[PDB]
RNA sequence: GCCACUUUUGGUAAGCAGAACUGGCGCUGCGGGAUGAACCGAACGCCGGGUUAAGGCGCCCGAUGCCGACGCUCAUCAGACC
RNA sequence: GGGUGGAGCCGCCGCAGGUGCAGAUCUUGGUGGUAGUAGCAAAUAUUCAAACGAGAACUUUGAAGGCCGAAGUGGAGAAGGG
RNA sequence: GUCCCUACCUACUAUCCAGCGAAACCACAGCCAAGGGAACGGGCUUGGCGGAAUCAGCGGGGAAAGAAGACCCUGUUGAGC
RNA sequence: CCAAGCGUUGGAUUGUUCACCCACUAAUAGGGAACGUGAGCUGGGUUUAGACCGUCGUGAGACAGGUUAGUUUUACCCUACU
RNA sequence: CGGCCGGAAAGGGGGCCGCCCUCUCGCCCGUCACGCACCGCACGUUCGUGGGGAACCUGGCGCUAAACCAUUCGUAGACGAC
């Protein structure tokens, strides 16, 4: 009942435009690894856009001015709350069901995370266009934790491969057991093949 | 319309919430960046501002007019008794920052350090760490509190030791010892922690933290000067004599149509007692404290090899509003932030320093120890009575 | 005379009232709200070191311009003041109610102030003399106090 | 009295001043043009069902979450609806 | 309907009017916020003990310290006050 | 010390308390940017965002308060000369 | 060209904005914020009533002509800022 | 029911080794009949020993504190605060 979205290779507003709607329809969304969100257009236009957003500080009290969040997860959080009606209390109760994370933290590392094909870079950009990584943009606009989160994600990848090797081993033991068992499950399999599940 | 005559603005906006400092002890906002090549060492220390005096030294800078001449230079005495290490704490780098991991305290910690955990030591019954210190005297706890060192040697990147001043040895009214995390910068994390768990519940002096002619940074809170006006705090121009509603003001706050008053406009509020970091203060001399050697104590911690007296660093009649410095001290170049008898933090420098003034060797040849409670005329009590002669009272 | 709040039992409750008392309403209201839940001995011990400036009255509603005090921190508030006309009038009123309890034959040491109430009285009039030949009103704001004590262990 | 299509006078011109025809606003809500006296649709008793106009259908926001069609377009100032 | 209230009131058909209030910088009366706020700051200054008293920074007596300084903060008038 | 260039000391304040305690003002009230608008919003729209109750100051803003503009024009309104 | 980060002064004359000149300088660039900024100040100028002079008017008086003297009121409210 | 490991970014109710017990039960076909068949009718079926709030119950092993005011300090100070 909790939707875990991946964040790698998803367009920024194209992902946010459906995260907003699933959140308004009552579905608790946790997007994860907001590092690898990429924005279309090239890096220099996107960095100029974010620096122009940094220029927008309130003249008399920049502490009361617009809080320019530098983390990638909170850039994505602010671009969802642009799309949500966050003044009204249904929009405020909406934003409480979006949970963004830089990298993949241990509540959600050992959980299978979902991919939107309808918001994805290889589907919604033609391949000669050049995109822009939100992680690199956030880093060199002033997010301090690129290298830390990169080493932690490398630590997670070298452990998820240890998990996946065992998963491969269990599937090979299964498909080597099935040929040993095909004499006594010959009639349990045949009623599955006649109903379209094992051929 | 514009300003007719351009002029730079008063004050700095970098220090902008000019409020009373929430802390009394100066806090290190950044320890020097660690590298696994150097041997392990503490990177901060605490001291107490005693007072000011002179120096005469011969300068060796080829190129100035003062090469092989002898300047005088103002210096600051910071009494630094050796600090007792009473714990360690580790830190793990997180994508949200740098979280504390596991604080481990020593077995026996002194009741000048135990004062810190109590807002009222008199009314209390002194019960802190009593159920905690019993873990060090049983095997049910010893295998508990060395397994966490084994986890601190796996998951921590930054190991910061936890020391405190030793206020039994100071001339002050206060007994509540200040305590401080000091980042240990050295080898791997195993070396870094198996260095400090032996320093646990024992001394660390100054001379194995700092050295002579090293530039350091002084952290501390300024001398508080109260709720003061805008010409006293922001140094704006005093309005002329003829003004009706007072002349020690800022005349125009702001323009019409930005319908607020900006955060950059000089206003009247708190002046002083601000936290400040002031870099590149040079150790001229690390003093050696009073110690008793063969019956009579040796006192000459202000004797140079060009003076050959038996005078201490203390002036006649002590440091004014401090007391007498009986401990080993650090003599900084120039003024530092803070009033008398104020706690200061000495931090090793964040910068790398290969400059002709930072690499200068300092060989003093006089230390003024005359009375600061007035125009002092005499260096020491012996020379004073040798010049005066027998008095009526003698 | 009908009070504003009836006691739940007149056999256990003893009552008192003071009409048209020349103290300030805004001070007396809040020094009554200070003692609206107290035992009678704790109430008199409170009202004496209100006069002796050792425990303060937290000015909570009528609190504009009232300076802060250190003693207000034990009421969970910042502002406080130590009024003494208001303290001594509803100290005499506790002596009245404590006389009425022994007139009714009640246990004095278990009385708790159940209900206390300060109303505005008919506002007496003086004048003051202001610049440019004008005269402005200079009223005094006295108060009606009523109080109900009730036995509870 | 004011505005608008087109015709038109003075003025460099004007959210300027002066005309003609017709429609509006003023006296007038409602849907659209984000916002709005005049623009586009449309004029009103209180309601239920259906359907449209002008305008829309990534999300705010009802509706393209069509396996919509054919091209053009890279902008270190893209472009985006009387 | 319920409560308070303690001496008069109303329906219909006609008649008559000083017949309906949110405004008039409206008239008269009362009451808020500001607000326990601004303030109670011109001319040097009070202190100790006792008494009466339910109660004393302020009264009175005693002591001490000050001031007006003979163009007075003194002693007496005229006008005015009654 | 008019200023360069401000600094320090004293008295009475302001400040805090015991007592006593008003008045001017007030449509509802108070956070900003831009848009349109009676052509310079606290309210509308789109954003930015928003945390009780409060204290000493301050003079930006409330196109702040006072006074049915005193300048200018209209009045078949007057007066002084 | 990228570029407003950091500077862009001290004075004689004048009420000056502009102007002109002396001297330093790295440079002595231009400007906007209700022609920024009077409950911030000053009141020199204009812009009240007193006065003198020139011109005009028979006259009261007039002068985008000159000169001289001429009260600059209030914050304790709310927001803002400290 | 006892031991071995797997966890740090916001830590794993997972795997494994023994034991004293226990079962031919569970799973897939068949045989046999029973269980309010509540008489056509709604929120049924769970995560649910849900989160919080009091008072009752019986036992076991453990706990006996600080904060704030008042006093003092003067590294601080309008008052608070420190
Ligand atoms: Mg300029
Ligand atoms: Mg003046
Ligand atoms: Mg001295
Ligand atoms: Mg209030
Ligand atoms: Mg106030
Ligand atoms: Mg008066
Ligand atoms: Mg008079
Ligand atoms: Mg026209
Ligand atoms: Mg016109
Ligand atoms: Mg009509
Ligand atoms: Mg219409
Ligand atoms: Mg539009
Ligand atoms: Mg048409
Ligand atoms: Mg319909
Ligand atoms: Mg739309
Ligand atoms: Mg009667
Ligand atoms: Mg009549
Ligand atoms: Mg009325
Ligand atoms: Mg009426
Ligand atoms: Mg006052
Ligand atoms: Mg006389
Ligand atoms: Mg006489
Ligand atoms: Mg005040
Ligand atoms: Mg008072
Ligand atoms: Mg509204
Ligand atoms: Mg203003
Ligand atoms: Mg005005
Ligand atoms: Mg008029
Ligand atoms: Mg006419
Ligand atoms: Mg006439
Ligand atoms: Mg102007
Ligand atoms: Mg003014
Ligand atoms: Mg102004
Ligand atoms: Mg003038
Ligand atoms: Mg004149």
């Amino acid at each position: 009942q909790v939707l875990v979205l991946d964040g790698r290779g998803h367009l920024l507003g194209r992902l946010a435009a459906i995260v907003a709607k699933q959140v308004l329809l009552g579905r608790k969304v946790v997007v994860v690894r907001c590092e690898g969100i990429n924005i279309s257009g090239n890096f220099y236009r996107n960095k100029l856009k974010y620096l122009a957003f940094l220029r927008k500080r309130m003249n008399t009290n920049p502490s009361r001015g617009p809080y320019h969040f530098r983390a990638p997860s909170r850039i994505f959080w602010r671009t969802v709350r642009g799309m949500l009606p966050h003044k009204t209390k249904r929009g405020q109760a909406a934003l409480d069901r979006l949970k963004v994370f830089d990298g993949i933290p241990p509540p959600y590392d050992k959980k299978k995370r979902m991919v939107v094909p309808a918001a994805l870079k290889v589907v919604r950009l033609k391949p000669t266009r050049k995109f822009a990584y939100l992680g690199r943009l956030a880093h060199e606009v002033g997010w301090k934790y690129q290298a830390v989160t990169a080493t932690l994600e490398e630590k997670r990848k070298e452990k998820a491969k240890i998990h996946y090797r065992k998963k491969k081993q269990l599937m090979r033991l299964r498909k080597q057991a099935e040929k040993n068992v095909e004499k006594k499950i010959s009639k349990f399999t045949d009623v599955l093949k006649t109903h379209g599940l094992l051929v | 319309s514009h300003r007719k005559f351009s002029a730079p603005r008063h004050g700095s906006l970098g220090f902008l919430p000019r409020k009373r400092s929430s802390r009394h002890r100066g806090k290190v906002k950044s320890f020097p960046k660690d590298d696994p090549s150097k041997p392990v060492h503490l990177t901060a220390f605490l001291g107490y501002k005693a007072g000011m005096t002179h120096i005469v030294r011969e300068v060796d800078r080829p190129g100035s007019k003062v090469n092989k001449k002898e300047v005088v230079e103002a210096v600051t005495i910071v009494e630094t008794p050796p600090m007792v290490v009473v714990g360690i704490v580790g830190y793990v780098e997180t994508p949200r920052g740098l979280r504390t991991f596991k604080t481990v305290f020593a077995e026996h910690i002194s009741d000048e350090c135990k004062r810190r955990f109590y807002k009222n030591w008199h009314k209390s019954k002194k019960k802190a760490f009593t159920k905690y210190c019993k873990k060090w005297q049983d095997d049910a706890g010893k295998r508990q509190l060395d397994k966490d060192f084994s986890s601190m040697k796996k998951y921590c990147q930054v190991i910061r030791v936890l020391a405190h001043t030793q206020m039994r040895l100071l001339p002050l009214r206060q007994k509540k010892a200040h305590l401080m995390e000091i980042q240990v910068n050295g080898g791997t994390v195993a070396e870094k922690l198996d260095w400090a768990r032996e320093r646990l519940e024992q001394q660390v002096p100054v001379s194995q933290v700092f050295g002579q002619d090293e530039m350091i940074d002084v952290i501390g809170v300024t001398k508080g000067k109260g709720y003061k006006g805008v010409t006293s705090r922001w140094h704006t121009k005093k309005l002329p004599r003829k003004t009706h509603r007072g002349l020690r003001k800022v005349a125009c706050i702001g323009a019409w149509h930005p319908a607020r008053v900006a955060f950059s406009v000089a206003r009247a509020g708190q002046k002083g007692y601000h936290h400040r970091t002031e870099i590149n203060k040079k150790i001229y001399k690390i003093g050696q404290g009073y110690l008793i050697k063969d019956g009579k104590l040796i006192k000459n911690n202000a004797s140079t090899d060009y003076d050959l007296s038996d005078k201490s660093i203390n002036p006649l009649g002590g440091f004014v509003h401090y007391g007498e410095v009986t401990n080993d001290f650090v003599m900084l170049k120039g003024c530092v932030v803070g009033t008398k008898k104020r706690v200061l933090t000495l931090r090793k420098s964040l910068l790398v320093q290969t400059k002709r003034r930072a690499l200068e060797k300092i060989d003093l040849k006089f230390i003024d120890t005359t009375s600061k409670f007035g125009h002092g005329r005499f260096q020491t009590v012996e020379e004073k009575k040798a010049f005066m002669g027998p008095l009526k009272k003698d | 005379v009908r009070y504003s709040l009836d006691p739940e039992n007149p056999t256990k409750s003893c009552k008192s009232r003071g009409s048209n008392l020349r103290v300030h309403f805004k001070n007396t209201r809040e020094t009554a709200q200070a003692i609206k839940g107290m035992h009678i001995r704790k109430a008199t011990k409170y009202l004496k070191d209100v006069t002796l400036k050792k425990q303060c009255v937290p000015f909570r509603r009528y609190n504009g311009g009232v300076g802060r005090c250190a003693q207000a921190k034990q009421w969970g508030w910042t502002q406080g003041r130590w009024p003494k006309k208001s303290a001594e009038f509803l100290l005499h009123m506790l002596k009245n109610a404590e006389s009425n309890a022994e007139l009714k034959g009640l246990d004095v040491d278990s009385l708790v102030i159940e209900h206390i109430q300060v109303n505005k009285a008919p506002k007496m009039r003086r004048r003051t003399y202001r610049a440019h030949g004008r005269i402005n009103p200079y009223m005094s704001s006295p108060c009606h106090i009523e109080m109900i004590l009730t036995e509870k262990e």
